[PDB]
């Protein structure tokens, strides 16, 4: 359970990564930037960094 | 050649990324360019252009454009470096909801900070004679005033102030926003300038593939006259 | 592409040969700017001095359309006669109407440039007069049947540009034979700025003959004018008021 | 001390008549502005229709001289028939030549305003051009025997200021009657301005006609008109360059 | 009326006192010019201006004339309240050698201090659009941008720029700095402006008794205008 | 039977002056110049010049420009 | 005895053409135009229209404008 | 003995004030401005102000 992008949101199965996260919404291939906890977290460190469940993450994407 | 932070490009002219008509107009007219230097600022599936672009032959220009705050904006600039793909900022304080003008205090923070934490900054200014010296007074690799207002192609609406600009500093200068036609990328040239950064003249051309052709003879032919020579204005009685 | 007389010219920028530091730049200056059209004086031939270089004389004319002028002439008579001279060469069918009616402007008067202009047709002449940028004046030249109208954009060898847009956008608006701007240019700048209002072409000397590196300079002004004809096809973003 | 056809205004100023909210105004407008000549023009009397009131019939006749011009005429013999009518009334002498050429730009046309100049000055008028600033032209109507020459800013009505300075100061330059600058003239900055490069006088209308406020900016132009003028005597400061 | 710290002054013509042929033209010059407002900046007897001059019909206008420091500027200013005939401060940066054109940083800097200790703060600033809000977001009761460089009366070199700061601020704007003939005081006042400010185009006009008179007329004229109508630029298709 | 300012009007009886002309229309007290059949007629010159009737009048006077 | 270029030269034998008076003054290999008493004079016909000597030539080119 | 003025200097007779300062100089009727020990020193202050003899005093005047 999750703060999520202006809403407050469920997270199924509790244990778990930000590539995890990734994988429910479609965007595992596409361009995206991430920030946990006004912490800004990158592309190559995908695997490594685990949910702590309840917490802030703004995802973003490039447009015009 | 017009060298940034220690590498070199041999196109003086820098174009913009921003509203184009199509993405099939936006890829061909960057080409066309021939700029290297680009600035890039839940829902549904769409190409996004950066993606379908060689990274290699390009240097990126992140801006960060949309930040009042210095604060707003230090973040845009380190939400830049989380992605790796970038190494150059455009320092970019919109301040006036009217004129889209950079905010001096802000732009001049937001500057000196960015530059701690070894970043390549290019900020944009104004034409303050003494706000590019300031700036640049504090190590910065190259400094961006801007001829007009940004969304309207008034273009050098004072050269002086940007003459002035021009022969004072140290670094290189690039004329950004505001220009409307090469008529008035190739002005800024003739007075001295190193490159030109452009976005609304091709994006909104209505044949911004033509459009960003012509820009791109333009920027060459202006710096060609400086290059050497030029008639003086003939002066009568 | 333009088109004056029924012949076409892919370059839109004709080139002038008077005044260049020396030939073996003259000779470069005019290959790099990529002309096709090029205008020559007549003076009468140095007979009695001695062995001198001719440009001409030099020219490939297989490269290069004559539009040889009246420059010289001060009334109509004498502008008529140096067109009856320049066309018995057997090399050039154009002509370009020139009565400089100032000495110290260089500007053209206006009656003289009609009245050369109405004899010339009538004799058959491809007939592109220089004229002023007085509006009704351009066109009236036009209302003889002229080919192309060609008024100044500030004077001669007076590098100040485009000194009135509003006049040569009344001139290109109302125009059916092409407008070339010839006179003034100083910059790429303002040759870009003329194709920019829809000129037809632009015809320049002294901003490449004597800017001290011509060479340099007419690439330079072969691309400003590239630069404006497609910034004139292209359409452009208009100016925001507030 | 502007001096045209030997008398002499003491107001640089020139107002014109045309197109103003209400005769009130306009009445009022023209004494604030101070004018000493005032231009009309000649339509057909309104016989058929009903009781209108006139303005010169208002007019105190005894401050201000009139300057009739040739408005209306599409060529110079309507001009001349005009100037004819005009000098009949008994009430002026002065002759205001106008020959729009084009209707869009409403700019003249140079052959007729010289063709009309040339005959009034045989009928003794005292002749002064609307004229374009074509400056050879502008030498050439001089050269009749005009007797102040007339070159306008920018097109009538037009709010535009003086658009050419260049030509503008090629024509006080070499002029020998005065040149008073109409039509064009937007601001008091405008007026001021064609007195700064030494111009005559200034004739206007448009700007105070259709200034929404015609009074407050006549007084407005009575002083751009003065403050230039004195500007000009005083000597004034180069402009440094770098 | 023009009103400037809560004080009003019926002429929107403020006029300097350097640099004149002689004091019987100063004199001369600042009766013709109906003025109130001037500003102002061991050897051998000589006579001073201000001293042969009665001191209730105008109103004083101190600078900061020769500081390159908010420091060495500040000074000036309670060196000026020191003499206790002034109670309005005009605040200078000069910086740049070649052109004299205001500090953002020092101009700004500068404004905040002097406006602790109950001064009348109104400076020279540039016509960065923004940098007129910044320093008139932190109390100033009047903000005075430059038309052109000092010395060099090259008129308002950018309208637009200024047309703006006109529109945005809540206090008086004065156009100081470059004004060159009637033509340019004019045109001040005609974008909105509640004065202008001149020294060199008077001091140096050979005739500064006339052009005094002129300037004085050309003012009130350009308020005139702005004060009610203006026929619109005419366009054309 | 006249052309006055274009349009052909009646006019009242059999002989006439300038003058009557101008009367009958009521323009006795206002600045008009008058031209009959191309002639310009000169104020001083009406009661005196003859409407040799069926012919040609322009009445014309000065406004604003 | 001609009239060259306004300049009053001998020219030296009795009889000539066009032709023979350029090749004297080194112009046959040289574009000029000639003309002769006021009439132009076409290349194709120099070695036919003759030196009626005593009278007037301008020889003129093209040089740069 | 003072500090004056770029130069360094004699004052004769030990005891005083600025007034008197004024005096041996010829500008006691004129326009300045003095500022000793980087204080500034005002018109009104003027007999009540005694020289602490030495120290630093810069005088000035109004000068186009």
């Amino acid at each position: 359970m999750l703060q999520l992008n202006g809403k407050d949101v469920k997270w199924k199965k509790d244990t778990g990564t930000i590539q995890d996260l990734l994988a429910s919404y479609q965007l595992e291939n596409k361009i995206v930037i991430v920030e946990r906890n006004k912490e800004i977290i990158g592309k190559e460190r995908y695997h490594e960094v685990e949910l702590c469940d309840r917490d802030v993450i703004e995802i973003v994407h490039f447009v015009g | 050649m017009l060298t940034i932070g220690g590498k070199s490009f041999q196109s003086r002219l820098l174009l913009g990324t921003g509203k184009y008509p199509s993405f099939d107009i936006q890829k061909e007219a960057v080409a066309v360019s021939e700029s290297d230097i680009l600035t890039f600022a839940f829902e549904a599936s769409q190409p996004n252009f950066l993606e379908q672009l060689d990274l290699s032959k390009y240097t990126l220009l992140p801006n960060t454009a949309g930040a009042s705050t210095a604060e707003e904006a230090v973040r845009i600039a380190r939400l830049a470096k989380a992605s790796g793909l970038c190494d150059m900022i455009k320092v970019e304080v919109i301040g006036c909801s009217r004129s889209l003008l950079p905010d001096p205090v802000e732009t001049l923070k937001a500057s000196e900070q960015l530059l701690e934490e070894g970043f390549i900054v290019l900020p944009y200014t104004s034409d303050d004679v003494v706000l590019a010296r300031k700036l640049e007074e504090l190590g910065v690799h190259a400094i961006m005033p801007g001829a007009s207002p940004i969304g309207s192609g008034q273009g050098i609406l004072n050269p002086l102030n940007l003459s002035f600009i021009i022969e004072q500093a140290k670094v290189p200068v690039i004329v950004d926003a505001g220009i409307g036609s090469p008529k008035d990328a190739a002005y800024a040239m003739e007075l001295g300038a190193d490159g030109v950064l452009l976005n609304t003249a091709v994006s909104g051309a209505d044949d911004p593939v033509k459009m960003a052709r012509a820009m791109k003879l333009a920027v060459e032919a202006g710096r060609l006259s400086y290059e050497a020579g030029r008639i003086p204005l003939k002066q009568y009685g």
